[PDB]
């Protein structure tokens, strides 16, 4: 019987969507800086990025 | 009468009707949803 | 070495297919999922005579599924093995069919035919060398009939060398549901008997009687019916992937079977069937196998030869036997009623032994018979035919498609013919 | 895929779409705004809702129907109502006179200026739409506007895109109740333009209705909501087979060559057997050969016609609900076995017969219990002549006296068409004689 | 490298200027004080808004356009107006008198005293600018000043400079609706001075702006300030390419080479599909397909011009939002398909695509919705002609009764011009009925 309702359909489906998460957060942007070490390479030292 | 309500605020007013609003006659405002708007919004009468 | 390669056609042989290879996939040790599981040699060996090999251990089946309904396919896929059948094999068209044999054989056919035979020949050059085709499909379906007839047609053109073990299941003599039913049938049988070799006709009127006789549970689906069925056919296909002192090939089965090229028809047989208690309250011994193998109640595709007479039977046992209780047992059914078979021909026993017996039992069988019984169902399908014929209702669909009723001539003289030859033959 | 396209005409065909609409909201659980809750089913409007629904990365079912309406005062008020939100708004067409029950008026004077309108919408529909197995259109014979634009409407289509089927559903007129004098006229006008290009054309009485009601019902002052309802869960029934799946599916395809044997005589009748009150489906028990003895009860049909005294020529059964093949061929035997159902010579066979698995449902404040098993049945009959014996012996009397002759032909009509219907009619009643003999 | 240079001449051009740069500000954020967020975009001028504005190291972006009017009243009020601080002074140019809606007043009398100034901002901003593509002028037709002082400055910088491009976009007379019955005086003056060096003229006609409004942002009393936003996010689409990048990129120099056929005739029509409202977008789906249909539908151009009657032969058409390029190479091939466009043989393929994936933004207190796909179309059809036809069978009139020429003759001008000016126009119709017919 768990084959039997195994056989018990619902007809299932999974899809996707966009819109109402690019709206919400539509033209915010979060502002963070940070920093490279580079004296590695035996070139270059420093340089900052953002 | 002995029944319900309708225009519920601001949310209001699908474009289409045909009947008498209060004060749609200072309409140079463009959308119909603010247009709606603010005629509700200004039942300062009382 | 020697291949298969399956059509599943039409909605019904969509899960008579689904029922059927999971059937032959769970008696031959392969999970759900794909990676089998090491258990016995000798299914491990014969194992390619079906499912081609994909890296890793993981099986191909090689089948072809069709059918016009997505949703069909798409629950198909939803089974437990969807994820062992393929994309590859799965074809499909838009449009509605209706169950318009017209339909199925005159305007949309006409354009699937030609992908669904790229993708077959596909495959029939990926293996060796094929003996046949085995087809399952439906006659008093609308697409299965309006498909196969023309697949089995073009195909028989392709190669003239090979075996079309056809599978079509039979409408209830009670009810035929759909009411176009007498049409389909007779258009389809039309060709039929044309191109195909041997054929196996099913009726399930019979499988609800056994419902109520040995499985005797009363709360049945048809998910049972393609059970037996698909056993049935498991059966039939035993003999080639297994070792024993017996003949396995369809071909060594149908030339020794059928004595002349208009014969065509076969009926199904099992063995033993197992109730409530009888599994404790049976002892599987060779007098009632034999017993049940041939008792009427036990016969299940047509109808009871019992008014007409038998022209070649074929038996197959799966088992740890010997020879000399089955010849003594065809002698003792042979000298019993000697009267219901036909002077004609001696020896109208034929006889396979495998020594793989199924999985859960030690000794097995399947029956297979060709009797003059199928004159009462056919003669039915001509009475049907006429009295609907006599007024021409529901016509203005077929002509609007854009044929004559003189091709309906044409059938209803091939089936007649059927009937007379029958006659002439028995009696 | 499988989808239809929804069409609604008429103070008569508004409120009716309204309550299937409200039925067709609870299976996919639309909340009246037309969202689904966190839980995942949108996408391109790609799942069970299909079918009726369109909800693309919007997250709003949007429906594929089409309400059309010439007086804005029953279309306003719904746009007022509940789900307004979730209708389409233009889509809503709306016009500001009436047809004044004149066919007439309605096919002459104000119907040139809205077709180009409902055009350009069906159009913009069918692009998208990749499927569109056919349309679902409601109007009504005897109405005030139902007739004209309606059989305009109907040409058009039939005319532009002739291949694809066309299910017609319909109030016919009551036999001994009138509400409109005009209805003889309007209706034989309808239904003579009509037969040539309808393919299956279902009417339904709404005496009938009111007679169930309060025969196992037992609400004695029912209203609209409770019509609605009724045939609103006819038309779930019928939509069954699209929106889900079962043993063995079937299609309007199926429907249209099946259930007609000939052109012209396309004219079924249904009835709908577990209609039943709440303690009565809770306490009493179902099975398939009491419901389907019911569906076959004389008593129980929306025409007023007696089976016995006419015939039987073709029946299809669609069962919803947990059943098995068994007992449904069990009871259809012996419907065979009994002598009281007259099948014609014609067909041998005749039962069309369909599954599926999903339990028909309740709505919210609903007149109805929960249901395990439901039937619905179709079936094609020849008793349904006497109705249309009945419409012209009655229209006899009228074009004998010529009365209101004056309001069609002063809005601009003229007399050889009303003669020509009548031996229309003439010819349905005498087809349905020649067949319906052996 | 890529900035371009914008003037606007014209109380009738002022609304619009104001308008576009409103815009303008929105999409990087210029507040209009004139810095920015705490967000750190300052420098030389290298880096987004570097093809619109000139940020030095104090951090306030300065608009690269020149602001010319004649009459104080609508610079002064827009100098009054939020943005005069971001604005410039004397890039803001001010006149006492006007043209009288005279073409010569305006291009013999007053401006005179005028270019001298208006020349020596234009060659300041060019000494410091590098990239200098081109040119972007607005002006109107239908202009009391917008035309004299216009086709004086585009002489004087023809004459000056001949190795740029030149972009002019100029709001055409009505076809009916004559707000001044000097427009057939100036109008073809205009022209005709301007044929031999003007290079692409692109037009619009307010009436039909109006006609979209109502028709499908459902507003009953719009405004200029609509209809002035509507023709800024058009040229904001135009620039897209200017602004962001994409899969490929497209500019006015390869619009200059590609669409006009032959010599003289360079006179395209424009269209932008998704004007929509709020609930409107909010709910209703929006793809390639249907806007394509939408934006070649014949009643959605902003010019009355039936498409059928003439002939196309050019197309532009740049995407802006997220659109996977192979179902715009779809939908081009079944627009090719279908029947009911008429192409001209000289050019089987005249389709130019391009693709920005920025999306189109808002305006804050807007009347449009959220887009993730628009359209602008820029194309070339013959049909025009039938505007020519009709201003010169008005001008013939009034000319042949010689109505105000003593106005014109009185501020000091002659007839061989009138003449000239005339069989210029005769020329032209000849030469589209030339390439018209194949
Ligand atoms: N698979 C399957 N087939 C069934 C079942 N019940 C009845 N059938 C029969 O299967 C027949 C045909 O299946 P197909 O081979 O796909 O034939 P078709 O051309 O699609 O025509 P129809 O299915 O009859 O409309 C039907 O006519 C039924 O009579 C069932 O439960 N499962
Ligand atoms: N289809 C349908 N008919 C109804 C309903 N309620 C009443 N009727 C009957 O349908 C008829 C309505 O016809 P009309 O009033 O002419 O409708 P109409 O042609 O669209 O135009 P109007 O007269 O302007 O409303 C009446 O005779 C009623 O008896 C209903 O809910 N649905
Ligand atoms: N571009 C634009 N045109 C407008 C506006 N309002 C009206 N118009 C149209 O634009 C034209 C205005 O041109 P003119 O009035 O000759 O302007 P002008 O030559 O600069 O000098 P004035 O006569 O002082 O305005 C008229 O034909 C109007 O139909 C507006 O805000 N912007």
């Amino acid at each position: 019987r768990e084959t039997l309702e195994f056989v018990d359909p619902f007809r299932p489906y999974q899809s996707f969507d966009t819109l109402k998460r690019f709206i919400q957060y539509d033209g915010k942007v979060l502002r963070f800086f940070c920093l490279w070490d580079d004296s590695t390479s035996l070139f270059g030292d420093r340089r900052e990025f953002v | 009468t002995q029944k319900h309500n309708l225009f519920t605020p601001e949310p209001h007013y699908i474009p289409g009707y045909a009947g008498f609003y209060p004060q749609l006659r200072y309409q140079v405002g463009n959308t119909y949803g603010r247009t709606t708007a603010q005629l509700l919004t200004d039942p300062s009468v009382q | 070495m020697r291949e298969i390669v399956h059509l599943q056609a039409g909605q019904c042989g969509n899960q008579i297919g689904a029922k059927f290879w999971e059937v032959i996939s769970d008696e031959h040790g392969i999970d759900p999922t794909g990676t089998y599981h090491g258990d016995s040699d000798l299914q491990l060996e014969r194992i390619n005579v079906y499912y081609n090999e994909a890296t890793g251990g993981k099986y191909v089946p090689r089948a072809v599924l069709v059918d016009l309904e997505p949703g069909t396919m798409d629950s198909v896929r939803s089974g437990p093995f969807g994820q062992i059948f393929r994309p590859d094999n799965f074809v499909f068209g838009q449009s509605g069919a209706g169950n318009n044999w017209a339909k199925g054989h005159y305007t949309e056919g006409a354009e699937l035919v030609d992908s669904v035979l790229d993708v077959v020949r596909k495959e029939a050059e990926s293996c060796d060398c094929l003996q046949g085709f085995q087809l399952t499909h439906s006659l008093g379906g609308g697409t299965g009939s309006g498909m196969g007839t023309l697949l089995i047609s073009k195909i028989r053109e392709e190669y003239p060398d090979r075996i079309m073990n056809t599978f079509s299941v039979v409408p209830s003599p009670k009810v035929s549901d759909t009411v176009v039913e007498p049409y389909n049938a007779t258009l389809s049988v039309h060709q039929l008997v044309e191109n195909t070799d041997e054929t196996y006709c099913i009726d399930n009127e019979a499988l609800y009687d056994i419902c109520f006789r040995t499985l005797k549970l009363t709360t049945p689906t048809y998910g049972d019916l393609n059970h037996l069925v698909s056993a049935t056919m498991s059966g039939v296909t035993t003999c080639l992937r297994f070792p024993g002192q017996l003949n396995a090939d369809l071909r060594k089965l149908a030339v020794n079977m059928v004595p002349f090229p208009r014969l065509h028809f076969f009926m199904p047989g099992f063995a033993p069937l197992t109730s409530r208690g009888s599994q404790q309250y049976r002892a599987l011994t060779v007098p009632e196998l034999t017993q049940q193998m041939f008792d009427a109640k036990n016969m299940m595709a047509a109808c009871d030869p019992r008014h007409g007479r038998y022209l070649t039977v074929a038996a197959v046992f799966r088992g740890r036997m010997s020879m000399k209780e089955v010849d003594e047992q065809m002698l003792n059914v042979q000298n019993k009623n000697s009267s219901y078979f036909v002077e004609w021909i001696p020896n109208n026993v034929k006889t396979a032994v495998c020594d793989i017996p199924p999985r859960g039992l030690k000794m097995s069988a399947t029956f297979i018979g060709n009797s003059t019984a199928i004159q009462e169902l056919f003669k039915r399908i001509s009475e049907q035919f006429t009295a609907m014929f006599r007024r021409k209702a529901f016509l203005h669909w077929y002509t609007g498609e854009g044929m004559d009723e003189m091709e309906f001539t044409e059938a209803e003289s091939n089936m007649n013919d059927l009937v007379s030859e029958y006659q002439q033959y028995q009696d | 895929m499988r989808e239809c396209i929804s069409i609604h005409v008429g103070q008569a065909g508004v409120q009716i779409g309204n309550a299937c609409w409200e039925l067709y909201c609870l299976e996919h659980g639309i909340q009246p705004d037309g969202q689904m809750p966190s839980d995942k089913t949108i996408g391109g409007g790609d799942d069970s809702f299909n079918t009726f629904f369109s909800e693309t990365g919007a997250g709003k079912h949007v429906p594929r129907a089409v309400f059309v309406d010439l007086e804005p005062t029953v279309v306003d008020e719904v746009r007022t109502g509940t789900y307004r939100q979730l209708f389409h708004p233009e889509q809503l067409i709306t016009g500001k006179e009436d047809a004044a029950n004149n066919y007439a008026r309605g096919h002459y004077t104000i119907g040139k200026e809205i077709v180009d309108l409902v055009l350009d919408r069906i159009r913009k529909l069918a692009d998208l739409c990749t499927g569109l197995q056919g349309f679902l259109i409601f109007h009504s014979f005897g109405g005030g506007t139902g007739s004209g634009f309606a059989s305009l409407l109907m040409e058009r289509l039939s005319v532009d895109y002739g291949k694809k089927s066309k299910l017609e559903f319909a109030i016919y007129p009551a036999p001994q109740v009138s509400t409109a004098v005009v209805e003889p006229y309007n209706s034989i006008l309808t239904t003579h333009t009509t037969l040539e290009h309808s393919d299956c054309a279902f009417m339904v009485d709404n005496e009938a209705i009111y007679d169930i009601c309060r025969r196992n019902l037992d609400i004695e002052r029912p209203t609209y909501t409770n019509l609605n309802r009724l045939i609103g869960q006819i038309v779930s029934s019928i939509t069954a087979s699209l929106r889900f799946d079962g043993a063995l599916n079937v299609d309007l395809t199926e429907f249209q060559t099946n259930l007609v044997p000939y052109p012209r005589i396309h004219f079924p009748l249904a009835t709908y057997a577990p209609v039943i009150s709440a303690e009565k489906a809770y306490h009493e028990q179902l099975s398939v050969a009491e419901i389907t003895n019911a569906c076959f009860e004389p008593a129980n049909q929306m025409v007023k016609c007696d089976p016995r005294h006419g015939k039987y020529m073709a029946c299809c059964m669609l069962y919803r609900g947990d059943v098995v093949p068994k007992d449904v061929n069990a009871a259809i035997a012996t419907i065979k076995t009994k002598r009281t159902i007259q099948f014609v010579d014609w067909c041998p066979t005749g039962f069309k017969v369909g599954i599926n698995y999903q339990p028909p449902t309740v709505v919210p404040g609903g007149d109805l219990a929960k249901v395990q098993r439901a039937v619905c049945m179709l079936s094609n009959t020849t008793a349904i002549a006497e109705a249309w014996a009945r419409l012209d012996h009655k229209f006899d009397l009228m074009y004998a006296k010529r009365a209101f002759v004056h309001w069609y032909v002063g809005e601009g009509m003229e007399e050889g068409e009303f003669s020509e219907a009548r031996e229309d009619l003439a010819a349905l009643e005498k087809d349905y004689e020649e067949v319906g003999v052996d």
